[PDB]
DNA sequence: GAGCATCCGGATCCCCTGGAGAATCCCGGTGCCGAGGCCGCTCAATTGGTCGTAGACAGCTCTAGCACCGCTTAAACGCACGTACGCGCTGTCCCCCGCGTTTTAACCGCCAAGGGGATTACTCCCTAGTCTCCAGGCACGTGTCACATATATACATCCTGTTCCAGTGCCGGACCC
DNA sequence: GGGTCCGGCACTGGAACAGGATGTATATATGTGACACGTGCCTGGAGACTAGGGAGTAATCCCCTTGGCGGTTAAAACGCGGGGGACAGCGCGTACGTGCGTTTAAGCGGTGCTAGAGCTGTCTACGACCAATTGAGCGGCCTCGGCACCGGGATTCTCCAGGGGATCCGGATGCTC
């Protein structure tokens, strides 16, 4: 007599585990409970994020004439937006490297 | 035609003359008052300056090569 | 078994490609032994506090997963050997 | 006449060379060397995953690099090119270390 | 055979299908974006427990997610989230 | 109510003082300017992250509190207004 | 002729008055009229406490006397007495904001 | 009517008298104090959740706080912490 | 009848109450389950820190012959040390002030 | 008739451009190995019902925060004299990139052997939970002495006069032609 | 007897030392209010017992880590050379420093009002927990085409070897004495 065992992500309509997201908060320790909604926002938020950072890599990588992502695409996404550079300041990608940048005062005449 | 910048930098000498020489800024700024494209003669009155002061018409009083002040013979 | 001086084996033109990593031009001879000696002092942090993860692990060996920890809390979190 | 560059000129061009580049720099035996024996004056035996050394690595180019740029930054700073160790020692006063 | 390891790979692998459906995802990257959902997910979770914390609150509701996403975020990214989380959130409590 | 032109409310004799705080010497003029827009950025940063605080707790009123802890998540700590 | 200083070692005097004081140094009431000033634009008809008050002015007192530390660190660097704007520029620069 | 607020006063005083029996505080030092009790608690403790939940162990214990001072604390303050506490913790066993 | 009542910080010999940071780490959902003897740990880490914070306090004040402790006596003992300047670097004491730091190039001659 | 002023043309040096070489960019080519997808499994997600409990709200008090007002100067500000740097430029010395050759140990790859990572089974030490009890810490009241403040001396310090030492330009003498 | 070269002296610039003004430090008097001590209380800490589970420890294996050995060469190391800056000095222009006066608005003291902070009581919405069960999520595995490496040809960068313009220098010319 139980129903139809569909997901709270199809409910949410998003694609981020909506369930894992609230089992690993339940047990991370951050409150005695937490709400409905607070997993599905925050899946929703990571979702964004997400797709924010693979929208500029997939472009990064049409860029260079590759379908494949490397993680050097990842610096040249997100050392290229202001925004995210203020979001991700104090990380570093491995195998990264960094975006060409000269000093002006470094080329010749 | 007209005359090289050796005289121009003899007035430029005679122009003041107070007690310490003359200074290549105020000579060069001299030179930009009196006429003279100074932007592009720098190597120019340097040598210049060199050259004379190497016949001994202008003597240095404090500085070394092209720094310095400059101010005329004893006689 | 036991070893003295790897400190010269971070060698002269590995700093020179680092400074060109960090745009840097031309590389005075003072240089080498400064960055070996603020390497050796951020590598040490570092590594003390990954094998004091470790002896809290009770683990003999270090881990991936204790150095980027380590480097969590030090403020340089490091993204690609998570998990 | 060999032909020879200006020097700067090739510097330059290594400097695009790696800066678009994104692998390793630094030799991972001799540093993993060093690793060995910076763990081993607080413990002996230590054992190290070739992953964890190598993460520990990019980790060490990741500061060096951007104490590099702090460091190109101060010597332009003072109308110059040449780096010297007074410009490290600025580095590391203003990030707190 | 083992036990598992959690992951969030697929995850990633499908957004990508939504957002370019042509290109590819190296491993490498793959496990940094773990790193990166872990690293955002620790960082909002521990926001959300200091502002549960700091009104004596201890339930994890919407709201303070909201705002956290609000404090962490700068801007444009900010205030996206919130447009899509409220979107999201209507449609969940519309089931 | 409406308050318009308290940028310039901070004197130049008043960035002096912090200055003579601070070490300086010898202060220019041109620093006036700069100063007071890197003081408006910082001040925007922590009130934002203020006002987010209390209009959670549903208040019209920022507290103290609120203040060290805006300025806690910063990376600026303050110490003594209850934190 | 009247008694006169040469210039700085009035403003070394203030330096040792200043650095040995403890007092809050800002006049209060424009400061507090400028943090409503900016208060208004994110939320209307804010209230203020005046200990909230007192902790945002000695806050923005102690970021602006760290960033004069390193502006002085800055000046020595390039062998001045004076800061100019692009001093205090790469200050935030290579604090990282 | 009011409500009592909670704070770690009389105890600073009592360490005071201890260190010092003849020497007075003023009350703004006093809640510097106070919130340096809190504080340095906020992330000693911070430390000791994160080594909790690090290597799956749901208890924590007075070995991870250990580590965590180590951690925390750089050089002489360390090896002293460890010191007094070990030395106070047999003791509560002994009683 | 019962037992007489003796807090566990006169046990332990202890000055910062046992009990009540016992309670705090309870409340502070830091963990599920707290063990005994970590807050006992705790208080003494904290005892010590203090005692020589107060101590280095207490020679300053006696340095400037007050008998009370100002702010401006903890800002000296809080930064005249180098190893608590480590533990505490980027924070600035209510009324502190700044340690006497003048530089070689600002002085004259 | 020749000494000097002047003009004009030729050597020379700096700037200004074309060509050779070379490092990288771009176009094929090949075989390879990470990746994407099938498949099997199994475990955490889901439903649903209950149970407790916690925050949202209504209402009521009361507190300091906002507003207004009147003196009362400390400071904000402006201006002017003045001195102390910022930096522009160049001279000079020197230190470090660049390119080549020789060396060497790094990388790879190939193979042996075992140390502890990690997982499982067990059984037990330890600690939340709960009821009850009681005493230390905090609101509250008060009293009181170190400290803020004011006032009278004393000394460092900092700039300046004054006084002596050194450079140097001009004047006097001596030599040489 | 003139021209030139050298030495001295007095005038001026630049250091050593005493002296006055002043700000900063020190001594002494005075009130005050914040530090400190005593009281009431009541809640937060503690003693005992119980349940139950997280975790310590034996065992095992395996696999991933460490040790060793041969080959090649890319990278390190060293040396020559040459060139680009580092930096000191000097000077000039300027840009604040500071010291006077002036305006004012911050600061202080006093008062009314209120709106929100905050505390208490309701109670309803909602989240936690748990039996049962399934479909998505991950390990394993297997193929393949995008891609890393390899090789061949253009293009752009660099640097250096020839031409043009400005300049300086020397010779011709006229003029005037």
């Amino acid at each position: 007599a139980r129903a139809k065992a569909k997901t709270r992500s199809s409910r949410a309509g998003l694609q981020f585990p909506v369930g894992r997201v609230h089992r690993l908060l339940r047990k991370g320790n951050y409150s005695e409970r937490v709400g409905a909604g607070a997993p599905v926002y925050l899946a929703a938020v990571l979702e964004y994020l997400t797709a924010e950072i693979l929208e500029l890599a997939g472009n990064a990588a049409r860029d260079n004439k590759k379908t494949r992502i490397i993680p050097r695409h990842l610096q040249l996404a997100i050392r290229n937006d202001e925004e995210l550079n203020k979001l991700l300041g104090r990380v570093t990608i491995a195998q990264g490297g960094v975006l060409p940048n000269i000093q002006a005062v470094l080329l010749p005449k | 035609s007209g005359p090289p910048v050796s005289e121009l930098i003899t007035k430029a000498v005679a122009a003041s003359k107070e007690r310490s020489g003359v200074s290549l800024a105020a000579l060069k700024k001299a030179l930009a008052a009196a006429g003279y494209d100074v932007e592009k003669n720098n190597s120019r009155i340097k040598l210049g300056l060199k050259s004379l002061v190497s016949k001994g018409t202008l003597v240095q009083t404090k500085g070394t090569g092209a720094s310095g002040s400059f101010k005329l013979n004893k006689k | 078994k036991v070893l003295r001086d790897n400190i010269q084996g971070i060698t002269k033109p590995a700093i020179r490609r680092l400074a060109r990593r960090g745009g840097v031009k031309r590389i005075s001879g003072l240089i080498y032994e400064e960055t070996r000696g603020v390497l050796k002092v951020f590598l040490e942090n570092v590594i003390r506090d990954a094998v004091t993860y470790t002896e809290h692990a009770k683990r003999k060996t270090v881990t991936a997963m204790d150095v980027v920890y380590a480097l969590k809390r030090q403020g340089r979190t490091l993204y690609g050997f998570g998990g | 006449k060999p032909h020879r560059y200006r020097p700067g000129t090739v510097a330059l061009r290594e400097i695009r060379r790696y800066q678009k580049s994104t692998e390793l720099l630094i030799r991972k035996l001799p540093f993993q060397r060093l690793v060995r024996e910076i763990a081993q004056d607080f413990k002996t035996d230590l054992r190290f995953q070739s992953s964890a050394v190598m993460a520990l690595q990019e980790a060490s180019e990741a500061y060096l690099v951007g104490l590099f740029e702090d460091t190109n930054l101060a010597a332009i700073h003072a109308k110059r090119v040449t780096i010297m160790p007074k410009d490290i020692q600025l580095a590391r006063r203003i990030r707190g270390e | 055979k083992r036990s598992r390891k959690e992951s969030y790979s697929v995850y990633v692998y499908k957004v990508l299908k939504q957002v370019h459906p042509d290109t590819g995802i190296s491993s490498k990257a793959m496990g940094i974006m773990n790193s990166f959902v872990n690293d955002i997910f620790e960082r909002i979770a521990g926001e959300a427990s200091r502002l549960a914390h700091y009104n004596k609150r201890s339930t994890i509701t919407s709201r303070e997610i909201q705002t956290a996403v609000r404090l962490l975020l700068p801007g444009e990214l900010a205030k996206h989230a919130v447009s899509e989380g409220t979107k999201a959130v209507t449609k969940y409590t519309s089931a």
